[PDB]
RNA sequence: ACAGGAUAACCGCUGAAAGCAUCUAAGCGGGAAACCUCUUCCAAGACCAGGCUUCUCACCCUCUAGGAGGGAUAAGGCCCCC
RNA sequence: AUGGUUUGGCACCUCGAUGUCGGCUCGUCGCAUCCUGGGGCUGGAGCAGGUCCCAAGGGUUGGGCUGUUCGCCCAUUAAAGCGGCACGCGAGCUGGGUUUAGAACGUCGUGAGACAGUUCGGUCUCUAUCCGCCGCGCGCGUCAGAAGCUUGAGGAAACCUGUC
RNA sequence: GGGGAUAAGCUCCGUGCGUCGAGAGGGAAACAGCCCAGAUCGCCGGCUAAGGCCCCUAAGCGUGUGCUAAGUGGAAAAGGAUGUGCAGUCGCGAAGACAACACUGGUCAAGUGA
């Protein structure tokens, strides 16, 4: 029968991508297939055999158009009237990662195992991480030309 | 912003020099010793901490004791923090320096936080001063009731119903300090600061004044 | 899709150059393949990729 | 776009740096910095001058051309000789004159009115009635020179105020 | 409340396309009880479940020695009591 | 051209039950702004207005008559806004009006009787299962067990105005 | 086609018109009546229909030539409007065209008007 993960058979490795100057959707996009494990072979929808995910420069982040000052991020906190919306300008300047954090998981699965995915995503504003002990790989957002 | 912690003692009368009467809350502004310097290299925020009230030696539990000890002061009863806005503001006070009375002046403007008395499960008349219903005219058991609560036929957050009230840290600001007894180390506020008596309140100079 | 974006080449392509090629075999021994074996894969891989035209947008 | 394809002449006594598309001049009068837009480039023209050379014709950067001329000459021109601004008052009882540094009015309000003056410009106060400032810098000069034109509202009636020559 | 920031209507500065002009398409400023801070309060079940410290910082037994189970303790807490 | 806030038209929804008006109590939202805030032209001299853009933060009175909404009036006020939400809200209250049985007047009917005509009187039931909301605990979690002091992502409250 | 205000999710007729009623499956987010297609049962085989191929979500961040600056795409009218692409005309003009400094003269320098 298909193939199956058994208990010790996933391997994880870590990406760093760098987001200075990158369409904020293909960058959001190509980490979410990582994140998801859509690049393994070895990939089951039942398991989240996906890979860790780094993202620095999130603030030299690119957003065409005048969606900088245009577009809203909703929230509400329940109460009446308690609706508050920031555009990306703003929230780019008080939280960057903020912007990058909720593209990506917006663009994955919303049951149990997208929360239990989301966990295998770090992405910060400056351009350095302190994870550097895990030796991630540097990668670079590709299109394979058909 | 100078700050120090003291102790609600109760309210008198005091006559000031237009014959006028001023109604003045007494409070015992012992004396502080400061245990700790948070500083924004270390805790990421700069801020000063205070020690106050008198405890006998043998009810400090272990941890209490050491962190005392480290500090190199005798414990006491009492610790408290006092929020500073940067490192040139907190460099004036170092461990083990003694605050007492006389850091406010005459006529300084202050503001006194204190836990507000306990009363109790409250109704709506009393917790939030809902306009009751008729006494008379036929009004049947509603003599106290909210009345309504008011299309998802859902009642909405926040709604200001019945339930607990008090027991919550209060701040009254710009109060005048009438006198500052410098031997007693008693301070002489003018209004009425909150909390019940022999309660712990910090008194800071005022943020608007 | 995986095994095949694995070695440089999109499914569909893929498989019509499977197709072309003559090759008989399913997705679901495809995929056999591209988890048990990849070196038969990149051999398929290879076989599709010369049966497939010089200008797959070509008329 | 058609003032732009003309190099701007640059004099021999004023020094040009070039950094990319950062822009700094050294004149007689001062220094003024000025950022070019991406879309056109600006060599310093071996011939005492500067190229302000646009590759692309489409509606940005032909628009952007001649701005960016004009903006080049006004700041040779401005860190070469500097700007001058003149003003007067019209009417009656309204006084100036200058307090050191800062610049006071009696326009007849119940206060004094002071105007703090910014680097890069100067008053000069010849008369109660007339008066100056100096600049190195054109916008500068010109952004202060409303600002205190803005010191009495429009008097269509009387012309009770201040005004340009 | 004071003060700061970004703004609305609006007032402007510097100027192109369009040799002039144009508060404008490049830019730069002012501008309201609205907005963000600012004041008061809750808030780490904030599952990214935070931080600074301080205290205890160890003793058995069983199955089979892989892990587990059980017992007795420290710092401390609770019950009973006023 | 908008809206479904006014009367409508349809009868898709319920007759093995969806309370009918006002009032009280408590809300929440819109801005098509009544006051307060910023503006502009004035057929704006100043005062004061006219008209118009922005602006929804807060505020927006007490009585007489009527069951009333509506409305008129009396005193004020900075102002006495217009609307949505089962024309909000009766397992929250009222029962004055409407809408049973008693009785009378006018009118219609030979008569029993009748009148989107009038008049007086006339039972408003329920121990909260679930969601919701206001408060309060127990358990577990936060990679040893504890204890002090805290940062705050994120929310909530408050925001009025006059005279001199 | 009639009635109604050619308004209604209004009402009444005709139709070798359809579907639902009595019809699953796929698509239109959900969606009796729309589009594809009529389920005898099993398969961890293949090709397609409608509809689709950045991620959610299977398959194209496909190729070539152009357009859009409005997030238009991703709701609407009378009407209003120096947006822009293409094409067609005409007026004026190196005898120097337009601007700038009603109609005329000098500088200037190609396009300038509907």
């Amino acid at each position: 029968p298909t193939y199956t993960p058994k208990a010790g058979d996933t391997t994880r490795s870590w990406y760093v991508i760098d987001a200075s100057d990158v369409v904020l959707g293909r960058l959001a996009s190509a980490a979410a297939t990582l994140l998801r494990g859509k690049h393994k072979p070895t990939f089951t929808p039942n398991v989240d055999g996906g890979d860790f995910v780094i993202v620095i420069n999130a603030d030299k982040i690119a957003v065409s158009g005048d969606k900088l000052t245009k577009k809203f991020a909703y929230r509400h906190s329940g109460y009446p009237g308690g609706l508050r919306k920031r555009t990306i300008g703003e929230l780019l300047e008080k939280h960057p990662t903020r912007v990058v954090e909720n593209a990506i998981i917006g663009m994955l699965p919303h049951n149990k195992l997208g929360r239990q995915i989301q966990k295998k995503l770090k992405v910060y504003a400056g351009p350095d991480h302190p994870h550097a002990a895990q030796q991630p790989i540097p990668f670079e957002i590709k299109q394979v030309a058909q | 912003r100078k700050g120090i912690l003291g102790t609600k003692l109760g309210m008198t009368q005091v006559f000031d020099e237009n014959n006028k009467v001023v109604p003045v809350t007494v409070v015992k502004a012992g004396p502080n010793v400061v245990t700790r310097i948070r500083t924004t290299e270390r805790d990421g925020y700069s801020a000063v901490q205070l020690a106050y009230g008198e405890i006998s030696p043998r009810k400090v539990i272990k941890p209490v004791a050491g962190q005392f000890a480290a500090a190199g002061v005798n414990p006491r009863r009492h610790v408290a923090e006092l929020r500073l806005d940067d490192e040139a503001a907190v460099a004036e006070y170092e461990v083990g320096q003694e605050l007492t009375a006389e850091i406010f002046s005459d006529g300084a403007y202050v503001d006194v936080t204190g836990t507000s008395k306990g009363k109790g499960f409250a109704g709506t008349m009393k917790r939030h001063g809902f306009r009751g219903q008729g006494a008379a005219h036929g009004a049947q058991a509603v003599h106290r009731r909210p009345g309504s609560i008011g299309t998802p036929g859902r009642v909405f957050k926040g709604t200001r119903m019945s339930g607990r009230m008090g027991n919550d840290r209060v701040t009254t600001q710009n109060l005048k300090v009438h006198k500052v007894d410098a031997e007693n180390g008693v301070l002489l506020i003018k209004g009425a600061i909150p909390g019940r008596n022999g309660g712990l309140v910090v008194v800071r100079s005022a943020i608007k004044r | 899709n995986a095994a095949a974006r694995a070695n440089d080449i999109t499914y569909n392509r893929l498989i019509q150059g499977l197709k072309a090629a003559g090759v008989e075999v399913d997705r679901k021994n495809l995929a056999e393949l591209a988890v048990s074996d990849p070196a038969a894969f990149t051999a398929l891989v290879d076989v599709a990729r010369a049966a497939l035209p010089e200008d797959v947008n070509a008329p | 776009s058609r003032i732009g394809k003309q190099p701007v002449p640059v004099p021999s006594g004023v020094d040009v740096t070039i950094n990319g598309q950062n822009l700094s001049v050294k004149g007689p009068k001062g220094t003024l910095t000025l950022d070019v837009a991406e879309p056109i480039s600006v060599s310093r023209a071996e011939d005492g001058a500067i190229v302000v050379t646009r590759p692309d014709d489409e509606r940005r950067s032909r628009s952007l051309h001649g701005l960016s001329r004009t903006l080049i000459a006004n700041l040779v021109t401005g860190v070469t000789e500097g700007y001058t601004q003149k003003m007067e008052i019209f009417g009656v009882g309204y006084r100036v004159q200058l307090k050191g540094q800062n610049l006071e009015f009696a326009l007849g309000y119940s206060h004094p009115v002071l105007i703090e003056a910014p680097e890069g410009i100067t008053f000069a106060v010849e008369s109660p009635t007339k008066f100056s400032v100096s600049g190195i810098d054109k916008q500068k000069v010109g952004q202060i020179s409303a600002v205190i034109r803005r010191l009495r509202r429009p008097d269509p009636y009387k012309g009770k105020g201040v005004r340009y020559e």
